[PDB]
């Protein structure tokens, strides 16, 4: 049921450069939400389990935060590997996925 | 100004810890199960104005009651027989007695068993159920014991004979158990009637699925409990404020018959059953059952807005959760529960009985880890078991919309525990405190 | 055996001081069982003793040297002495009672001092 | 090891007054051996935290409230105190010693009141 | 958890007298490991009744009846008093130690009766 | 045996014989003697003793 | 088999015979072992033994 959308569908970040992916739903997560890492050709990562506890292993240069119906995954001194394709996903209900954010090279 | 200390010894503060704890019963057992001391004489008192946190689906004596109910089995299986020798390749017929539908292999399966004097190899044969033995390729004759091929299998003592004997949990000194009176209390979260004891009310270690049995029952309306971090809820109990009977039937008449694996060991099979054959049965008045589900249907949708609510029957998994699994005796039953949760319910006293019938099979997977299984000898006779639910195992799915489906669920038989060990918590005690008063020793 | 275990429930700093009594005398009468056992020696024994440090020994209660100080809990208790029950205070002096209990050690130390040099003259 | 246990056997009610240590004294020094020891000290504590409740503390002999009852046993033992030995008087007296175990209990209680209610002042 | 063993160790006879409090506080907190528990009782019981039966009871240091003797260790120890620690001193007097106890114990046991024989008139 | 038990054989090092036991009883309990010496078994004595 | 042989020298292709699960049923089966670990039989040069 629960629609999750995630904005904006592109981001340019020159390499050190933070960057700001938003996620919203149609109705309330509360604080079931997390945000996994894609890249192309190998199997999805997680990045943030809870709203915003990071999970074992990511730099923690990662870090989200927020609640009810909208949240925020940020990155402070993003690296070359970092580039990759996002997502945001919500587990308070029948799960879903969002169609994603790209990260591209400035 | 001037303020001295002063310390107290004796005092009413407590926290929360962990803790061993130990058997109490009644005054006889078959023989921490028979266990001392007696069931003493209860005693009981209030806190009044205490507020106080209750968790049930994280605190630890549920824990400890299934670590005991388990190394409580293994103590004693082990002395029995193990039918190792008897995993020899089956060849069975299926055809002798004209009452074919049931019970499969059949004398006149028969195998080769080595007797007293090891040199001597004989012939011997007897029934299996058609769930207890697997086919091997090919050979249609051809049949082996379904659990022999990843565990040991071990024979229950024909002596012991299990029973859900009451226990009762006792907490050695210096710690206690509180315990919440509140009728509405859902699970988890504060209650304000709090009381404490040393020693829970008597709770019963039956083991079932889709519906538990003989338990204690809820003294306000029928209530519904599930944890709370996520409407994502992987078991949905339901108490009930009335029990309704359940009488299931076994009607053939079994023969134990007895086989000799030397040097010492006897391993009892079924022998020729006597008496026209018809499949074993449970009972259910439709009045009642329509009744209760009336009530949950009611109480459901408190946590659900305004869905329909739908129930249906389970569709997946071993029999263990495919039908409705217990033990009368020394058998087991998986009775087709698929014509009871059929009913639908929209949004805004004891006449006709529900016949459903039930298979059995003798060797169990013991439900609680791999490796292990046990094989219930038959039991001759006619066997009847009463007994009376008290609470509904549920599961929430999905298949359609703005309907919330349901279905009987909760293999995990930690739930069992959990409907009933909610009420209580486990806390350490620190009686010593200090304080501030008007006095210095005098010397 | 067992009773009125807690019942001074509700009661207040100095008004649960009578029942004090019955609910420090409760430690009457497979293998866990045994654990249970030992468990209840140790914890009575730790608590025991440990009076014995403070010089209070066998008191339910007992004034001592050393001042209250008004720090620790940065408070006075006794407008509130009698509308709250223990927990409230116990919970909100937990800051400090490590560093109280050596304070009331020290305290029993030197009662030994004192009275040793002037019984030594007898 | 130990101390002569029973040599006091013969004693009357009060004959027996000081032979008491040495039947006081005694704890000092295949599974069953733990048990064995165990035993001791869950039986012995039992004891001397009891005496403890009715407030004698480390004494063998102690006065206290709660006075002798025509109630209880309706005798006087003042005259066959010197012509009989204990068995004999507490297989008598068990029929009311639960009783008088909780009065002495309650004797003992009241003292931290008193005690507490004048020190208070100081 | 524990507290100090043995910082004491090169004080004189009595120069060890003031950090004896915390020698005595140290009792805080795969079968083995429950042997190891029940020892910590056991040693620790056998001290404490101990001095019970001495007299002594909860205090650290106390005097009694029982003069020293020229019999038991032939010797004064004031003049060593305070250039010698006590191993040198306990392993002299361990010839006699064992009948010390036993002459502490007599000392005990005329208090009560003293005690007795005067509180009966009350 | 074979027919009906697990026949096991007694080590040879083992080599068991009769050698005395003293039974103790834990503190706070004793052992009470009869010394009289005509004591046909049941019924009272009135030459008791008492040890550990 | 492997024609750098030198160091573990037992190899497939020792074999023995083994009972599965049906007790009835005894397979052929192979594996390899360091010469360490087996020890020969008399006489017939081909037979081995664990150790």
């Amino acid at each position: 049921e629960i629609v999750m959308t995630q904005s904006p569908a592109t981001l340019s970040v020159s390499p050190g450069e933070r960057a700001t992916l938003s996620c919203r739903a149609s109705q309330s997560v509360s604080s079931n939400l997390a945000w996994y890492q894609q890249k192309p050709g190998q199997a999805p990562r997680l990045l943030i389990y809870g709203a915003s506890t990071r999970a074992t292993g990511i730099p923690a240069r990662f870090s989200g935060s927020g609640s009810g119906t909208e949240f925020t995954l940020t990155i402070s001194s993003m690296q070359s590997e970092d580039f990759a394709v996002y997502y945001c996903h919500q587990y308070n209900n029948w799960w879903t996925f969002g169609q994603g954010t790209k990260v591209e090279i400035k | 100004e001037n303020l001295w200390v002063t310390v107290y010894y004796g005092v009413p503060v407590w926290k929360e810890a962990k803790t061993t704890l130990f058997c109490a019963s009644d005054a006889k057992a078959y023989e921490t199960h028979a266990c001392v001391p007696t069931d003493p004489n209860p005693q009981e008192m209030v806190l009044k104005n205490v507020t106080e946190n209750f968790n049930m689906w994280k605190n630890d004596m549920v824990d400890q009651m299934h670590e005991d109910v388990i190394s409580l089995w293994d103590q004693s299986l082990k002395p029995c027989v193990k039918l190792t020798p008897l995993c020899v390749t089956l060849n069975c017929t299926n055809a002798t007695a004209s009452n074919s539908s049931i019970i499969e292999g059949m004398k006149n399966c028969s195998f080769n068993i080595t007797t007293e004097l090891r040199d001597k190899r004989e012939k011997k044969n007897a029934l299996f159920y058609k769930l207890d033995i697997v086919q091997l390729d090919g050979n249609s004759s051809q049949y082996r014991l379904i659990n022999c091929n990843t565990s040991v299998i071990t024979q229950a003592c024909p002596k012991v004979s299990f029973d859900p004997i009451p226990i009762h949990y006792c907490a050695p000194a210096g710690y206690a158990i509180l315990k919440c009176n509140n009728k509405t209390f859902t699970g988890t979260g504060p209650c304000n009637n709090v009381s404490t004891v040393q020693c829970t009310h008597g709770i019963k270690p039956v083991v079932s699925t889709q519906l538990l049995l003989n338990g204690s029952l809820a003294e306000g309306e029928i209530i519904i409990r599930s944890e709370n971090i996520t409407k994502n809820v992987k078991t949905i109990i339901v108490h009930l404020n009335e029990s309704v009977k359940i009488e299931c039937t076994r009607p053939n008449n079994k023969t134990r018959t007895s086989i000799r694996i030397g040097p010492g060991q006897a391993f009892y099979a079924t022998g020729q059953v006597i008496g026209d054959i018809r499949e074993a049965y449970c009972n259910i008045n439709e009045s009642k059952w329509n009744e209760t589900l009336q009530r949950v249907s009611k109480k459901l949708k408190e946590y659900f807005p305004h869905k329909n609510i739908t129930f249906q029957p389970s569709s997946g998994g071993d029999l263990e959760i495919t039908t409705h699994s217990f033990n009368c005796g020394g058998e087991f039953f998986y009775c087709n529960t698929s014509s009871l949760f059929n009913r639908t319910y929209m949004a805004n006293n004891s006449t006709r009985t529900i016949t459903i019938h039930c298979r059995i099979k003798q060797i169990i997977n013991m439900w609680q880890e791999v490796g292990r299984a046990m094989y219930a000898p038959p039991i001759a006779g006619n066997i009847t078991c009463i007994s009376n639910i008290t609470g509904l195992l549920l599961t929430r799915d999905g298949g359609k919309n703005n309907t919330e489906t349901f279905r009987p669920g909760g293999g995990n038989m930690k739930d069992n525990w959990r409907s009933e060990l909610y009420k209580y918590k486990v806390v350490k005690i620190e009686p010593l405190g200090v304080a501030p008063t008007r006095c210095k020793r005098r010397v | 055996v067992f009773l009125g275990f807690l019942g001074a429930a509700g009661s207040t700093m100095g008004a649960a001081s009578m029942t004090l009594t019955v609910q420090a005398r409760n430690l009457l009468s497979g293998i866990k069982q045994l654990q249970a056992r030992v468990l209840a020696v140790e914890r009575y024994l730790r608590d025991q003793q440990l009076l014995g440090i403070w010089g209070c020994s066998g008191k339910l209660i007992c004034c001592t040297n050393v001042p209250w100080n008004s720090s620790w809990s940065n408070r006075n208790l006794s407008e509130i002495w009698d509308n709250m029950t223990w927990l409230q205070w116990d919970k909100e002096i937990s800051n400090y009672t490590q560093i109280i209990y050596g304070l009331l050690e020290e305290s029993q130390n030197q009662q030994e001092k004192n009275e040793q040099d002037l019984l030594a003259l007898d």
